[PDB]
DNA sequence: GAGAATCCCGGTGCCGAGGCCGCTCAATTGGTCGTAGACAGCTCTAGCACCGCTTAAACGCACGTACGCGCTGTCCCCCGCGTTTTAACCGCCAAGGGGATTACTCCCTAG
DNA sequence: ATGTATATATCTGACACGTGCCTGGAGACTAGGGAGTAATCCCCTTGGCGGTTAAAACGCGGGGGACAGCGCGTACGTGCGTTTAAGCGGTGCTAGAGCTGTCTACGACCAATTGAGCGGCCTCGGCACCGGGATTCTC
């Protein structure tokens, strides 16, 4: 009966209607604008989830350390230039030495 | 003492997870005073954030705002 | 004790669905945590401006559909809005 | 004495772990007295100094990754405080 | 009607510099500006009304929030002729 | 009559009341801080004001150009950090020439 | 095609306003590659900005209040 | 007479006193009619747009200029190369 | 010592920047009430401070070798300039396709 | 003489499931005004004329500037002796964070009104443009 389930998503749209209503965002919000949040949310952590995954299972690792998320949005151009300007509490540095840097 | 307070092997390693190979003496003073300011420029934002919260201390959420400030969002 | 507000349970299990052998940690809860609500107010915002721009008085479909076509760089917006408008048809569907 | 090597393993294992570089308590009564500077006394935060921390650290490690590009530019690894200076200032300060 | 600000900053130059003109597209200009202090300052208005939950806007908060955006001397001059319109309102 | 002459301002209260009541940033607003947001605006153009004033005085003319509001906005280091990240139309930059590039 | 529009005597205007001295041949190309991406980028933004209000024209505010979306706006096609 | 340079000295100068356009209307309304038809059919324009659009591509210009004109002094060069504009674009963060 | 290349002083339409009336919405004034800010008062979390053992990290002196730096010979590729020529721009003329707005209406979102 | 190999046996240690609960999202009913449509007027800009003209393309003489190369010294890297004052962790104290209660006055809402800023029209002088003479870096 819940308006989640009637819409198939699983990410909740009683919730983000209700931060909706109260975060003084717009003085009348359509039906179809809190589920088509919900979806484009789901979408987004459903894509960092798949690359924490594929992040975990190349380290090998059952529990997805934040720095498995760090070069897991580095590995990608798109979250590289959505995610380029933030700044992350404990996710060190990629990878990265010149071949001029390195000896020989 | 509050600038030498931070040592110079915390410099070291610093410049280190930057990717510097070979770094100078002079260097320390001047990335210690940039540094200062920019400390200053955040606990600014943040001092005024505690004294909108009519608190006498700081908390999480005014360091969180103030790092949302200027274009550097903490996460 | 006080009623917290947090998703945390809703990655969680998004995260047993699509990997259902795979653990987690306190502070990933937070971290995505602080990402969904960045996102939220960033284009809950942006709709915002661009509706009242258009001078329109609302939020359906449409504003927070050009928002999200114009806002994130690519890819995920190119599956983020067939897959939200897939969504709004089993919405309207029921 | 060994030259290139040390360092370049001391690289290696600072760009694989995570750990923290600036001592908490130096790092503490530091932004302590920046604090003092507007609110003396100032009643702190643990999450409010480690924050501070991190900010720290992404800035210094963000202006130290510009300084060491545009080093590498100049046809030399050593690092001069008017590399900082361009730094600062191309990069908007 | 069609809102602007000509007329006011008009009587304004006449009040500071009342030998010197300005253009229409100067006016323009102007006309950007200040439109977008009065959206920055209404949208940081907005946000440290919803970081504390407080449903109205006084002057106390977007007073600190002029402390903020603004550098020092400025916004210490800005505080004084602020509060000094306030006690002037409040004083009729 | 009018509030702003009624509190001793020159932009009027009940514009930027307007201003404020229906550009959705709150439900619930204030009375002091439209006659404040007036002051603070009256600064503003009045330090704007005398800026261009003084770059039009020197140059020996009767009208603002928009050269002249740009040698306003950034001469004065403390307005040049403010706005900054704004350019100005038909504004241009100031003449900078660096102490490398003089012929010795 | 089209993309030698700015050809080079333009771009060695704009070196003489941006504050270069001496100019090398390999800056021209690059300079408005640079230029036909972030044009691009605007204009990217502004086919969203007019395909959302069902109007099939570009005013200043549309690149106005684009310029507002990515930080760099300008003043005098209002606010 | 003849010199080795001295007109491009008289030429920043007035540049710098002046404010008007240094680029023509005709080319640019051209290349950003070119784009606007690759990306869309039949689109309208404005001239109030162009020009802004000069405005913002000028600033933006002399703003590149500036950067690379520090970053050549900085490397202790006179004549420019594409080096120091990649290396102002990807410290500015334009591409990275 | 000469010469292109500047700055400066004087005439000239002009056309784009100051007044002024008409007046139409928009700021102003008054009454009413229901709720949110402010103050008082309340319970305990957590921040501050100090004592003491452990010890790995930090300072300091000694030296050694590559790397920053000083100088040099060299192509050579940009810079000033004469000569076509080729597209830019100004003045203008008509279309017609698209922007604004009037005007009822109904449904769906506020409560 | 000693590692070790591979199973014990205890034995903690960090993590996922089975009961309360409360409160806010969902079902149902009422209203009114915000998009929806569309027609019509008007306005501006996209084509198309054509002259003419500053300015780009092209080629050529020449001169300092960029290229690699070689030597001189010294500064940071490496190392061991000697601190030291960071870290743990422990305890004791009390400010202040945070929640609840209650009041009342600032402020949203509504109806009438007056007034002042938007605009079409009108008028005129500041500045660019042009012409010619003084003046200053440069060769």
């Amino acid at each position: 009966k819940t308006r989640s389930s009637r819409a198939g998503l699983q990410f909740p749209v009683g919730r983000v209607h209700r931060l909706l209503r109260k975060g003084n965002y717009a003085e009348r919000v359509g039906a179809g604008a809190p589920v088509y949040l919900a979806a484009v949310l789901e979408y987004l952590t459903a894509e960092i989830l798949e690359l924490a995954g594929n992040a975990a299972r190349d380290n090998k690792k059952t529990r997805i350390i934040p720095r498995h998320l760090q070069l897991a949005v580095r590995n990608d151009e798109e979250l590289n230039k959505l995610l380029g300007r933030v700044t992350i509490a404990q996710g060190g540095v990629l990878p990265n030495i010149q071949s001029v840097l390195l000896p020989k | 003492d509050n600038i030498q307070g931070i040592t110079k092997p915390a410099i070291r390693r610093l410049a280190r997870r930057g990717g510097v190979k070979r770094i100078s003496g002079l260097i320390y003073e001047e990335t210690r005073g940039v540094l200062k300011v920019f400390l200053e420029n955040v606990i600014r934002d943040a001092v005024t954030y505690t004294e909108h919260a009519k608190r006498k201390t700081v908390t999480a959420m005014d360091v969180v705002y103030a790092l949302k400030r200027q274009g550097r969002t903490l996460y | 004790k006080t009623r917290k507000e947090s998703y945390a349970i809703y990655v969680y299990k998004v995260l047993k669905q699509v990997h259902p052998d795979t653990g987690i940690s306190s502070k990933a809860m937070s971290i995505m945590n602080s990402f969904v609500n960045d996102v939220f107010e960033r284009i809950a915002g942006e709709a915002s401006r661009l509706a009242h721009y258009n001078k329109r008085s609302t939020i359906t479909s449409r504003e927070i559909q050009t928002a999200v076509r114009l806002l994130l760089p690519g890819e995920l917006a190119k599956h983020a809005v067939s897959e939200g408008t897939k969504a709004v048809t089993k919405y309207t569907s029921a | 004495y060994r030259p290139g090597t040390v360092a370049l393993r001391e690289i290696r294992r600072y760009q694989k772990s995570t750990e923290l570089l600036i001592r908490k308590l130096p790092f503490q009564r530091l932004v302590r007295e920046i604090a003092q500077d507007f609110k003396t006394d100032l009643r702190f935060q643990s999450s409010a100094v480690m924050a501070l921390q991190e900010a720290s650290e992404a800035y210094l490690v963000a202006l130290f990754e510009d300084t060491n590009l545009a080093a590498i530019h100049a046809k030399r690894v050593t690092i001069m405080p008017k590399d900082i200076q361009l730094a600062r200032r191309i990069r908007g300060e």
